[PDB]
């Protein structure tokens, strides 16, 4: 699970929606298994095909993980307020002398 | 028709004012430096007529400059006084346009004209380092004890006496010497500044670099007399003794 930026909150439950799994031969849908009429048999004009539907949960740190940034996010233009004690200031001071 | 002007230098005041004449003078680069740019190239005049560029000496010019440092015109006001000759046409609005601070009275100029003859009687201030080639033995270190090698270093030591010999009649004998092979011959000259004179000097990523620049001046005044007119003609705007683009060879034609 990717992070957009660096402090969001996180959903600590994530939902999943799987097409149903028949498992063995047989095995009548159980009783958690919804309708949903969207397996496609024409498309113009559409014709849906009703479906099983099921939801498991999972948990995130233990079997999803987070991600890094991978990047910044504010613009923060560039940097003033040269300093005066380092060592490549002396340098071209004294060359431009 | 030599080019004879007067800068004025304040050297006084208040203290708390900080004063960059005062500094100014206070080195011989200084006023040598800001004399020298007084004398611009022609083509800068043209490209920049404002005096407002990073200068280099190799676009200007070269000329056997010299000036003298004088001052106390008294009359209730301490003041200090150039007084500066060479052979091209100077300028002096284009030279202090932005350093009023310098000055603490416009600078005035007129046309000067020299005239000599044979057997008469002049008055002048010269200024003459005291330079005598000599070999000398080399003293370094001086941690504790002396330490030489037989290598005899050359260079010119300021000039001694002995100690049977005060230091007034020792520098008349050295003009008395110097006299007979410039050209003249005097008969009596009053010692009047013995002393030490000092200076820095930059060069060239580079750096700085500081060293004391020596020079036992001697200025001297009072009652010449010349032996031909022809050979004091070569004489002004060149320099007798030695640091002469150092200011250190103005003869002053005041004739009485």
């Amino acid at each position: 699970l990717q992070k957009r930026w660096h402090n969001e909150p996180l959903p600590q439950i994530l939902p999943c929606v799987m097409d149903w799994i028949p498992g063995y031969d047989g095995e009548h849908a159980p009783d958690d298994a919804e309708i949903h009429y969207d397996l496609p048999v024409s498309f113009q004009p559409p014709r849906h095909l009703p479906r099983f539907v099921i939801r498991r949960e999972l948990v995130v740190g233990e079997d999803v993980q987070v991600s890094r940034e991978t990047g910044t996010s504010v613009w923060r233009p560039k940097g003033t307020r040269a300093d005066y004690n380092n060592s490549e200031y002396k340098k071209v001071r004294a060359e431009r002398l | 028709m030599i080019y004879l002007s007067r800068l004025l230098i304040d050297t006084g005041g208040n203290p708390d004012r900080p004063r960059p004449g005062r500094k100014w003078l206070d080195n011989i680069y200084n006023v040598h430096r800001r004399l020298s740019m007084a004398f611009p190239s022609g083509l800068r005049r043209e490209q920049d007529p404002h005096f407002l560029k990073p200068f280099s000496p190799n676009d200007f010019q070269k000329t056997p400059f010299l000036f003298r440092v004088d001052n106390n015109i008294d009359g209730n006001d301490k003041r200090a006084i150039i007084i500066v000759q060479s052979v091209l046409e100077p300028d002096w609005d284009y030279c202090f346009q932005n350093a009023l601070d310098f000055l603490a009275a416009p600078p005035e100029t007129k046309e000067y004209n020299p005239e000599f003859k044979a057997g008469q009687l002049l008055r002048f201030r010269l200024r003459v380092n005291a330079s005598v080639r000599r070999h000398i033995p080399e003293m370094v270190q001086q941690d504790g004890q002396t330490i030489e090698t037989g290598k005899i270093l050359h260079k010119r030591v300021s000039l001694t006496w002995d100690a049977s010999s005060t230091p007034d009649q020792a520098l008349a004998d050295w003009l008395a010497a110097k006299s007979p092979k410039l050209g003249f011959t005097l008969q009596r000259c009053e010692l009047l500044q013995l002393g030490w004179v000092y200076g820095s000097k930059p060069e060239p990523w580079r750096e700085h670099k500081y060293n004391p620049l020596r020079f036992r001046a001697a200025l001297l005044e009072g009652v010449l007399e010349v032996d031909d007119p022809k050979l004091f003609l070569k004489t002004l705007s060149s320099g007798i003794g030695k640091a002469k683009s150092f200011g250190f060879g103005l003869l002053s034609v005041l004739p009485i």
